[PDB]
RNA sequence: ACCCCUAUACCUUCUGAUGAAUUAACUAGAAAUAACUUUGCAAGGAGAGCCAAAGCUAAGACCCCCGAAACCAGACGA
RNA sequence: GCCUGGUGAUAGCUGGUUGUCCAAGAUAGAAUCUUAGUUCAACUUUAAAUUUGCCCACAGAACCAAAUCCCCUUGUAAAUUUAACUGUUAGUCCAAAGAGGAACAGCUCUUUGGACACUAGGAAAAAACCUUGUAGAGAGAGUAAAAAAUUUAACA
RNA sequence: UCUCUUACUUUUAACCAGUGAAAUUGACCUGCCCGUGAGGCGGGCAUAACACAGCAAGACGAGACCCUAUGGAGCUUUAAUUUAUUAAUGCAAACACCUGCAUUAAAAAUUUCGGUUGGGGCGACCUCGGAGCAGAACCCAACCUCCGAGCAGUACAUGCUAAGACUUCACCAGUCAAAGCGAACCUCAAUUGAUCCAAUAACUUGACCAACGGAACAAGUUACCCUAGGGUAUCUACUUUAUUCCUCCCUGUACGAAAGGACAAGAGAAAUAAGG
């Protein structure tokens, strides 16, 4: 008496690991619940997934988590906390590889 | 064939088969991409690059008016009436290094090739044809071989008419008393200084037209030419005469 | 098939042959087979069982001296590996290096 | 599940009773090893196959030379069932294009520059 | 010649029972869209129609045998 | 009913498919009035174009075991793309991690890896265990795997 | 018929003479025991060759039973689709029959009766999502273990466009998205359905098509089912290798202590088997 259960696979995880170059736009990670959060020049759809914002190189963190004061869940998790006890977080980063424009001579007016 | 089944047999069914779900080519929505398709008007391009090509190689006498029975006696475009081509189209492609002064007939031309050609001294008009009448232009040889009187070529339907009737494009239908303003307008937009035609020598070549309802150039439509002996048989009943002069 | 997979038996057939040969040979002068092979290729006699077998058929003088050629060499080996320790070596115990 | 193995290093760390045993040095070490396959690819992994085809052993009982660096120890780590590792010790020097030719890889290990057939 | 030693008939169907006494004769791969190879000519090719943003023309090279119960039409039969 | 015709009916099913020699070549799946079948994919094959492929080191991949991904060096020689198509798939057993069953089955269902549908030697015979692969002739040689070991009970 | 069979005659038989089939048949130089997975393979054993007559243990040889085919046929219907055929009505045509158009009946006719399944059936199920199996990138089955879904709510820029990506192992579908123009200053996991066709001026809308890649609409059954499939002796071997019951005696002694009560060996009588 045991129906249903027969779901496939998403095909989730990273899908960009550390060290990748990575074009803008292209999608590092989708995740089901936030594994990683999104980092410098990293974007988050409304499938918490993290596609990247600029060209470069992606890096994996450690920091600090700290939460948006509006968000009552995660800051009612912080109140309860003892003094010294700090939130961490694994973070996605893009480091991005190009300058964004350089100048140029144009006309010799 | 391989081991037995229905591939070794010989019964592999229909192409597009996909053993029982829904095709590919069926799960998809009848979109009209090919709705009218056979009685759309095609036009084959002529580049002024090729143009100029085929004027200087002898094949296209710019000496004389440029029909559409030069091009093909010429071979510098393949036109097949079947498959409904409706002639040549002019194409801007080498309007800068056109150097020729010509006097064509094509049944459409883009502002800047009417450009290139009115720069140089030269004449654009664009006129029509029946599928018929197209068909008769291209191939004469076969036509006279028919045995049929020279027919009269029909005029435009109700789409075309303001094409062939706008002196912009250079119509066949349209004023000689508003090209001055169109040769002007297109002389002030390109910068050139028009030149005018009435000048020079070529003038009374680079001014005839054959008239609409005339498809051939010194001929008329009603008269059987006799490839033979080399004469051409003229009516003269009065019925006949009323129905070709029409 | 047979005709094919029988070249490799016939190969076989000969080596146990003259195995049977030599063993039987050996046998007549007290020596078994493996104190035979073992102490004439640590003699640097590289004869081989064809022609080992050939003479113990019609050569064996050349047998038993290739007997007591092994056997003194094979008692060499006893009386080396017990008196243990830096000494003579033997007789027919000594190799020629090659360079 | 049958995976692939990881070995600690523990394993490939020398005792002083090894360099008693074996005729190593810890300080000056050698420069190239001499791998032989003995034992056979098939019954083993893919990977094992691989690496014998990298390495240059997919003849039997053939020596063939290695640098002593750890990218090749490490393909060696991987198949170090299959093969027999010895120093390439080099009693005369490594040959000169003269002695380039008359070369001569014994059985001990060492390569001779000048083999001759000739009995000392 | 045998004795010695080695040697689990063939086809087909399965991951690993079927059919065949034997001989002779008969008895089972048919299509050139596209691609490829080789020529011709080449912004054109083709002996009209057709194709053409290096193409087009020509050739070569690919697609089995036997076997139901049935259904229908018209006859012949008490 | 029987005969002739349609009729070479149809058959995803059974059976059969004829010279030589060489080469490359075996186990993901998804749909389906579908599980005796097909289609796509995967794998396979040829031809072509190009440039990397494989092995991999640090670093790196989450909160609520064995390992893998990623990956420069290095060791190697392949890979991807383009063109054109066929064929194959309930695999079996062994080792390992498990599920169902009786911690039965030469039982059923997944995963990783071997081997077998490719050779030879061994294990009695022997698909799947061990040794071993690339092809010929030799009346040469060195080897690999490879032979089951056990025998008992006095008592103050 | 049987205990329990026996004798004889005929036929058959067997031999001699004439005449002379058939089913069968891969090739055979066609042994036993154990083992393997058995005339043939392994280990043992056996072993001159050859007819003729027998025997029937083995070799070699229909009728059932189950399942399958998007294979047939028949039967019953309140399966589906018809009413061409009859019979009635009704309306038109015509001045009752006939013709035309509807409608109701009978008689039939055409076609069908999905799939999973430790063979099959009942039961249960068929699509989508979460968790375990499957501990750490991805993937991973089962008539495996447990939960769920087929919506609701808010907003009306839930506008238009567009680099780059992910992707349920194909395809189809799915997802994410910077910049831009225009403006302000979506939550939830699943929460669903192709094409054709309809409806609509248009924008759009249309299935528990849930058998959920969906045939535009087709049930039960056949022990009458049917078809295609799947699960007259040739050879070997063989054909002349004394028990029991009862009686009696010893003895009603041994032994026991009384009750009790032997053996053995002997005589008997029986019965069976074996041989005459
Ligand atoms: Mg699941
Ligand atoms: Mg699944
Ligand atoms: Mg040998
Ligand atoms: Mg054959
Ligand atoms: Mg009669
Ligand atoms: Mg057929
Ligand atoms: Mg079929
Ligand atoms: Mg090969
Ligand atoms: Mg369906
Ligand atoms: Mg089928
Ligand atoms: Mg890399
Ligand atoms: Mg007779
Ligand atoms: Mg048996
Ligand atoms: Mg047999
Ligand atoms: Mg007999
Ligand atoms: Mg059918
Ligand atoms: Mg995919
Ligand atoms: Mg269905
Ligand atoms: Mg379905």
């Amino acid at each position: 008496k045991n129906l249903g259960g027969k779901s496939s696979g998403r095909r989730q995880g990273i899908k960009k690991m550390e060290g990748h170059y990575v074009h803008a736009g292209n999608i590092i990670a989708t995740q089901r619940h936030f594994r990683w959060h999104p980092g410098a020049h990293v974007g988050v759809g409304k499938n918490k997934c993290l596609y990247a914002l600029e060209e470069g190189i992606v890096r994996y963190t450690k920091e600090v988590y700290v939460p948006h004061p509006r968000n009552t869940e995660a800051v009612d998790l912080i109140t309860r906390l003892p003094k010294g006890a700090v939130l961490y977080k694994t973070f996605v980063h893009v480091v991005p590889a190009k300058p964004e424009g350089t100048f140029k001579l144009v006309a010799m007016l | 064939r391989g081991h037995k089944g229905e591939r070794q047999r010989g019964t592999r069914p229909r192409l597009g088969f996909e053993g029982g779900q829904t095709p590919f080519y069926i799960r998809i929505p009848k979109y009209g991409f090919n709705e009218g398709h056979s009685f759309r008007r095609q036009y084959k391009p002529l580049s002024l690059n090729r143009l100029q090509y085929l004027i200087d190689l002898g094949r296209v006498d710019p000496s004389q008016p440029i029909d559409l029975t030069q091009l093909v006696n010429g071979r510098g475009v393949t036109i097949q009436p079947l498959k409904r081509d409706y002639g040549v189209q002019l194409v801007e492609e080498g309007a800068d290094t056109f150097t020729a002064k010509v006097n064509i007939e094509v049944q459409l031309a883009s502002e800047l090739a009417i450009a290139a050609i009115e720069k140089n001294g030269g004449v654009v008009t664009t006129a029509f044809y029946d599928p018929r009448s197209l068909d008769i232009v291209c191939k004469p040889v076969p036509f006279f071989l028919r045995g049929q009187p020279i027919p009269k070529r029909m005029l435009p339907p109700e789409e075309l008419v303001p094409y062939y009737t706008d002196a912009k494009n250079r119509g066949y239908l349209a004023d000689p008393a508003k090209f001055p303003e169109a040769r002007l307008e297109l002389a002030r937009k390109y910068g050139y200084i028009l030149p005018d035609i009435t000048k020079d020598e070529l003038f009374k070549m680079l001014c005839t037209r054959k008239d609409p309802r005339q498809i051939f150039f010194g001929l008329a439509p009603g008269w059987v030419v006799n490839m033979a002996d080399k004469k051409i048989l003229k009516p003269t009943d009065e019925n006949l005469l009323k129905y070709y002069t029409s | 098939v047979k005709c094919t997979k029988a070249r490799y038996l016939k190969k076989k057939n000969m080596r146990t042959l003259w195995i049977n040969r030599i063993t039987a040979a050996s046998q007549e002068h007290g020596l078994k087979y493996p104190a035979l092979i073992g102490n004439l290729v640590k003699c640097q006699v590289e004869l081989n069982r064809k022609v080992l077998a050939d003479l113990a058929i019609y050569e064996p003088k050349t047998f038993k001296s290739l007997a007591a050629l092994a056997s003194r060499r094979r008692h060499e080996g006893f009386a080396a590996a017990l008196g243990d320790g830096k000494e003579p070596e033997g007789i027919f115990s000594r190799v020629v290096q090659y360079h | 599940k049958f995976t692939r193995s990881r070995i600690p290093e523990k394993v490939f760390q020398a005792s002083p009773e090894d360099h008693e045993k074996y005729g190593g040095d810890p300080q000056n070490p050698h420069k190239l090893h001499i791998v032989t396959r003995i034992k056979s690819t098939r019954r083993r992994p893919y990977w094992e196959k691989d690496i014998i085809k990298m390495l240059g052993l997919e003849k039997a009982h053939t020596p063939q030379v290695h640098k002593n660096i750890p990218s090749v120890n490490a393909k060696l780590k991987v198949v170090k069932h299959l093969i027999r590792i010895k120093p390439l010790k080099l009693p005369q020097g490594l040959p000169a294009e003269e002695n380039m030719s008359n070369t001569c890889l014994k059985s001990t290990g060492e390569l001779v520059v000048q083999w001759h057939l000739k009995p000392v």
